[PDB]
C-alpha cells in the first residue's frame, strides 16, 4: 500500500522513485520520529541501473549514500526540511523517515500540492571507498546533485 | 549450557558465611574461594542458568554492605568451568595458546568463545590478582586450531578494550613446556 | 585474479565469504594501508540469502555492517588484527582493506598455512534502522557472532 | 598458662639473625616466620611467660632502628598454640565457627577467652596480611559450643571495635567445611 | 664462565611469550618465570655469555613499549645459577650465612665475589618480591668459611650502599635451621 510520488529519474547510473505509506515504527527508537507523531513515512528507492560508473550491481540498493530531503506545499507555501535515515523493512532496504504531515504544530502541510526535492550525496562523505586499480579499479563518485518532484498528498493512509 | 556466578565481599568472614548460605540455596559447584588484597574475599559459583541467578541473588541479599561486586556470565562452554577451578589434561604438548586478557569477565567471554569456535582443549584460566586485575586463559590443541581459538579469544577482548597481548606458541621449549603446565 | 579463503558460510540469512587478490589504491587516500605497502587485498563478500529474515533481497550486499578481521599464521604463531572497510570496486560493493604480508615489518606473516577469524556486528550499531510493523516489519537483527576460515597463503599475488 | 611473643623487623635479614638470636636465648618455639609486605619480617613465638618476656626483651634490645613493633600476650590458651603455627585435629566436622578481627592482636586475646569460655576446639588463626592485618579465628564443635565461642569472642573483639564480623554455621557444606579446616 | 640474564615486562602474556621466543633463541636455561605485582612479568635465564647476550637482545628487541627493564651479568660463578633456579644442597651444619641486599642485581654480584673469594656453598638466592625488590643470598660451610664469604658479599653490595644487614649464624637452632634451608 504505497503511493507513489511524481515520476522516477535516472541519473548518475542509479534510478531514484519516490513513495509513500502509513507511518513505521523503527529501531532503535529515539531516532525516527515516532509512528504516533507521524502521519505518513517517506521512503527512497534507490537502486543501481544497468552499466552503473561507481561499479555498483544493478537492482543492488545504494548504501552509506546521504541524502536531505525537502517537502513544499504550493497550496499554503509551508516548507519543512529534513534527512532520510537508512534502514530495512520487509520490501528490502531503502533510506526512510516518518513525517508529520496533519499533524505538524506549524501546520500547512495537509492534504493538496506538494512538490518533493532530494539532496544526494557522494558515499566517500560517509567513509565509503572505492578502487582506482587499472583492474579492478572504478570511476570518480557523482558530484552532489538534487532531483525534484511532483506529486498530490491525499491525506495520511 | 552453564552459568558462571561471582560475588566479591569486603568482609572474609562474611565471604565464608556467604559461601555455606549460596551452597545450601541451590545446586551449584564452587568455582573459587579465597581472601584477595587487601581483606576482600572472592567466590566464584559454576551450574545451570536458573540455579545460578537463584544463588547469586540469595548471596547478594544477604552480603548486605559487605558486597563488592556482582555479575552473572551465561550461555557460556562447559570446559571453561574446570579451566578456573583447576587444569583440564593436556595430552598434547605440541601447540599452547595463551590470551591475557583485562579484568576476569573479559577473559572469561573470551575462552568461552574460543573453545565453541574452535576444536582446541582449554587447559586453564588463571586469574593474576582478583575479578578487576589481569586474567588469561590457556588453550592447547592442533597448530590450526590453536591459532583459531586465540584470534577468536583476541576478537572478543579486544572489542572490550582490555585484551592485553597474544601469542600462538608451537613447539614449546621442554623449560617452557613444564612452566605451562604448572 | 581473486584467491578464495577457505569455505563460505550461511547463517543470520546471509553468506558470508572471505577472498584475497592484489592490493588496491583505494579513495580516499590516509584510511586504507597503501598498495606499495601491502603484499594482499583482503575482500569479504556478503549477500543475502533466500527468505532473508532481515527483509534483505537474495543477492543483494549487506551494508553497514560492523567487520573486524584477525589472520594468524599457525606456522610461525604470528597473529595481528585490524577493520574491513566498505568499498566499491569494478566487481560491486564488498567490506575490504590492505594488509602486509611479506612486507610485514614484525614478519611472520609470510608464505604459509593461515587462519582467519572475522567478528561481525548488527546494522544497528551503524545507526542502521529497521520497520517493526505489523505490514512491513521484520525480524531482530542476529546478535554479533565470530566465522572461522583456514586457507593457505601463497604469497602477494 | 603459656606466651605469646611478636616481633616485628623492617630488615629481611635482621629479622632471620634475630630469630636464631632468640630461639637460642631461652627455651621457646617458633610460630611464624615469614617477610611481609612491603620487605619487613615477621617473627612469633611461644611457650612460658617467664621464657616469652626474655627472648621479646632480647629481640627488641638488639633490633635497633629496624624494629617494627613487639607485643607479647600473657595468660593464652596452650590450644592457641599450635593453631598459629598449624592446624588442630578436628575429626568432628558438625559445626563451625568463624570470627575476623582487626589486628592478630584482637585475634589472639579474642581466641583466649574463647577457649577459656566454651568446649569447643579452636582449629587454627589465621593472619592474612601481618600482626596488623585482617586476622580470623576458627573454631569446631558442638553447635552450642561453637555457639557460645563465638558469642564470646566477638564480645572481647566488640570491646575495642576491632571485630570485622561474626558467623555461626551449623552443618557446613562439604566443599566449604574442608576449605575452612584447610584453609 | 657463565651469565645471568634478567627480563623484565609490563605484560604477563608477552612475558610468557618473550620466554618461549628466548629459550629458542640460543642454548639457555630458564631459572625464573613468574608474574610480579602489579601485573608485570620477570624472567630470568641462565647460560654462555654469547648465548645470554644475543637472548637478552632478543627479548628486548620483541619487547616494544612493554619493557620495563632489562639487564646482563657476565662473568657469574656457576654455583649461582642452580641457587636462582631453586635450591642447592646444605648437608653441613657447620656454619649458616645470611647476606641480604637491594634488588637482585646488587644480590647476584655479591654472591659471585663471596663464592669465588671462600670455599663456602651458596645455598640458595630468594628474591621476595620482584627484581626491584629485596634480595638475598644463603651460604653454608665451615665458621670461617661463612665469614669470609659474608665478609666479601657485605663489602660488595656496601660499596654501592645497597647492603641490607649481614649476618653470620654459626650453629643454628633446629628449628632456625629448618627455615633456613626450606626457605
Amino acid at each position: 500500500g504505497e503511493v507513489p510520488i511524481g515520476d522516477p529519474k535516472e541519473l548518475n547510473g542509479m534510478e531514484i522513485a519516490a513513495v509513500y505509506l502509513q507511518p513505521i515504527e523503527m529501531e532503535p527508537r529515539g531516532i525516527d520520529l515516532a509512528a504516533s507523531l507521524a502521519d505518513i513515512h517517506l521512503e527512497a528507492d534507490i537502486h543501481a541501473l544497468k552499466n552503473n560508473p561507481n561499479g555498483f550491481p544493478e537492482g543492488f540498493w545504494m548504501p552509506y549514500l546521504t541524502i536531505a530531503y525537502a517537502l513544499a506545499n504550493a497550496d499554503t507555501g509551508a516548507i519543512k526540511t529534513g534527512t532520510l535515515m537508512p534502514m530495512v523493512a520487509d520490501d528490502g532496504p531503502h533510506y526512510g523517515a516518518n513525517i508529520a504531515m496533519e499533524k505538524d504544530k506549524k501546520g500547512g502541510f495537509g492534504v493538496g500540492t506538494y512538490a518533493l526535492t532530494f539532496l544526494i550525496s557522494n558515499p566517500e562523505k560517509q567513509g565509503f571507498g572505492r578502487h582506482v586499480d587499472e583492474e579492478t579499479g572504478v570511476g570518480k563518485w557523482f558530484e552532489p546533485f538534487v532531483v525534484t518532484y511532483f506529486f498530490k498528498y491525499t491525506g495520511t493512509p | 549450557s552453564q552459568a558462571i556466578g561471582i560475588l566479591e565481599l569486603t568482609s572474609i568472614a562474611k565471604g565464608m558465611e556467604l559461601g555455606d548460605a549460596m551452597l545450601k540455596s541451590a545446586n551449584v559447584d564452587l568455582l573459587v574461594s579465597k581472601t584477595i588484597s587487601p581483606g576482600k574475599f572472592l567466590l566464584m559459583l559454576g551450574g545451570d542458568i536458573g540455579a545460578i541467578q537463584q544463588a547469586i541473588e540469595t548471596g547478594t541479599s544477604q552480603a548486605g554492605e559487605m558486597l563488592v561486586d556482582s555479575l552473572v556470565l551465561a550461555n557460556i562452554h562447559p570446559s571453561v568451568l574446570p579451566a578456573i577451578s583447576g587444569l583440564n589434561s593436556v595430552d598434547k604438548r605440541q601447540a599452547v595458546g595463551i590470551v591475557e586478557t583485562w579484568s576476569v569477565a573479559a577473559c572469561i567471554s573470551a575462552a568461552d568463545l574460543a573453545v565453541k569456535g574452535s576444536n582446541v582443549t582449554l587447559v586453564r584460566v588463571h586469574m593474576a590478582f582478583g575479578i578487576g586485575g589481569k586474567c588469561y586463559m590457556v588453550v592447547a590443541g592442533d597448530v590450526l586450531d590453536v591459532a583459531a581459538a586465540v584470534a577468536t579469544a583476541s576478537l572478543a577482548a579486544g572489542a572490550k578494550g582490555l585484551l592485553v597481548y597474544a601469542s600462538i606458541i608451537p613447539r614449546p621449549h621442554e623449560a617452557m613446556w613444564r612452566q605451562m603446565v604448572e
